[PDB]
């Protein structure tokens, strides 16, 4: 089995204007896997904010994998104070069996500058 | 624009072998699992196998394990299925696609044909006649396909030309219909005209009572 | 190692009509699960993806519902472009399925077979074979069955049918059976008849000759 991904930090404070990096860790099983990052909505709903590997039938919300495979940077650029609110990553696994794990939620706080 | 491209599919003997490839072009080839479904001439569609995106993974159709290898070559956005011990059951389209999670994009297909036959032109005969009925029956012809038109095309009204048969002899055999007035069969000549280019053969069959 | 069994494989409705095709599988597939439209010549399109996710760019009168084991495609009201074949799919675990197909085709009023009845020619006699064909012209539905019956012997085995398409004016079907034997066991029998059944006939139609 696979483990849920993590995602750090659980708080995250920047001031409106500047980037917010977030970082979910996941390690897979096998090669078929999509990573996805959301905002949580009014209503409960998660906001799909970007994907990794991208989704090819679809710019301030980025993933850029790190060198050791596992982690993952997701960046807000240009923080708005409305940015402010709960994020996570969700993991899909695709193989041997298609699996949805979801990390636990952290909160950014984007400040008046 | 996300495009697939495939090529390789013809004509192959039982036991045979057939190397198919897929073009693609669009987005970052490595980073997407990329797969080959087929369809059977007249039945549904088929998972053959997947590849993942570096290419270490690889899931297979049970009837062609042992028999099918998917490869990919991600320097040159190239997906390959190398069939081996091909069989009858193996004919079909293959269609070169991506999953994402379902496949969301597809190339157009290739045709795949695992047949012992060999070319034949058809052999054409009437089918003799307030509505009468005529036609031709075109038999015993490989590989598909065949054309048929009806007085050069002038007649296209009630032409029905049936999709081909596939016989025991592993030849086809369609027949081409068309119904007209009665009163029409003496005042009208009813010529079917048939091409087949692998042989070239082209005939002409006049069809009265 | 999972199936997908879909309901039903042939589907008739009217534009403007909702239609329901449902895909059951044999085990327990979570969400995994898609659907397709194909039309004749080309390659499926994606429609609906982790069993009620609208793809981009598909109408918006497709949707998916379902989960575990039973799933269901709605078109909430259907378009003269909608008439095609519909695929489910799983991709809960390896080998991938897919269902069999539901094909959505143009609903009209029954029509009866026209049937005729065509003795093999004098010219394919010589080449040492005789086709009889029996043609079902212009009916509906696609239903339809065709018996060869020879001096009133129930043939088995020795036939072969072709149908085609939905006419584009008209939406009706043609078929052809094709009765195959050879030459000497042809001029032993005398009378050729194919008998024909089918929903706007309250009985069998019988088109005959008598050899000769």
């Amino acid at each position: 089995p696979w483990n849920p991904p993590t995602f750090s930090p659980a708080l995250l404070v920047v001031t409106e204007g500047d980037n917010a990096t977030f970082t979910c860790s996941f390690s897979n099983t096998s090669e078929s896997f999509v990573l996805n990052w959301y905002r949580m909505s009014p209503s409960n709903q998660t906001d799909k904010l970007a994907a990794f590997p991208e989704d090819r039938s679809q710019s301030r919300f980025r993933v850029t994998q790190l060198p050791n495979g596992r982690d993952f940077h997701m960046s807000v650029v240009r923080a708005r104070r409305n940015d402010s609110g709960t994020y996570l990553c969700g993991a899909i696994s695709l193989a041997p069996k298609a699996q949805i794990k979801e990390s636990l939620r952290a909160e950014l706080r984007v400040t008046e500058r | 624009e996300v495009q697939l491209l495939e090529s390789g599919g013809g004509l192959v003997q039982p036991g045979g072998s057939l190397r198919l490839s897929c073009a693609a072009s669009g987005f970052t080839f490595s980073s997407y699992d990329m797969s080959w479904v087929r369809q059977a001439p007249g039945k549904g569609l088929e998972w053959v196998s997947t590849i993942s995106g570096g290419g270490s993974y690889t899931y297979y159709q049970d009837s062609v394990k042992g028999r099918f290898t998917i490869s990919r070559d991600n320097s040159k956005n190239t997906l390959y299925l190398q069939m081996n011990s091909l069989r009858a059951e193996d004919t079909a389209v293959y269609y070169c696609a991506s999953p994402y999670y379902a496949m969301d994009y597809w190339g157009q297909g290739t045709t795949v044909t695992v047949s012992s036959a060999s070319t034949k032109g058809p052999s054409v005969f009437p089918l003799a006649p307030g509505t009468a009925a005529l036609g031709c029956l075109v038999k015993d012809y490989f590989p598909e396909p065949v054309t048929v038109s009806w007085n050069s095309g002038a007649l296209t009204s009630g032409v029905h030309t049936f999709p081909a048969v596939l016989q025991s002899s592993g030849l086809y055999s369609l027949s081409s219909v068309v119904t007209v007035p009665s009163s029409s069969l003496g005042t009208q000549t009813y010529i079917c005209n048939v091409n087949h280019k692998p042989s070239n053969t082209k005939v002409d069959k006049k069809v009265e009572p | 190692d999972i199936q997908l069994t879909q309901s039903p494989s042939f589907l008739s409705a009217y534009v403007g009509d909702r239609v329901t095709i449902t895909c059951k599988a044999s085990q327990d597939v979570g969400t995994a699960v898609a659907w397709y439209q194909q039309k004749p010549g080309k390659a499926p399109k994606l429609l609906i993806y982790w069993a009620s996710t609208l793809h981009t760019g598909v109408p918006s009168r497709f949707s998916g519902s379902g989960s575990g084991t039973e799933f269901t495609l709605t078109i909430s009201s259907l378009q003269p472009e909608d008439f095609a074949t519909y695929y489910c799919q799983h991709y809960s675990s390896y080998p991938w399925t897919f269902g069999q197909g539901t094909k959505l085709e143009i609903k009209r009023t029954v029509a009866a077979p026209s049937v005729f009845i065509f003795p093999p020619s004098d010219e394919q006699l010589k080449s040492g074979t005789a086709s009889v064909v029996c043609l079902l012209n212009n009916f509906y539905p696609r239903e339809a069955k065709v018996q060869w019956k020879v001096d009133n012997a129930l043939q088995s085995g020795n036939s072969q049918e072709s149908v085609t398409e939905q006419d584009s004016k008209d939406s009706t079907y043609s078929l052809s059976s094709t009765l195959t034997l050879s030459k000497a066991d042809y001029e032993k029998h005398k009378v050729y008849a194919c008998e024909v059944t089918h929903q706007g006939l309250s009985s069998p139609v019988t088109k005959s000759f008598n050899r000769g």
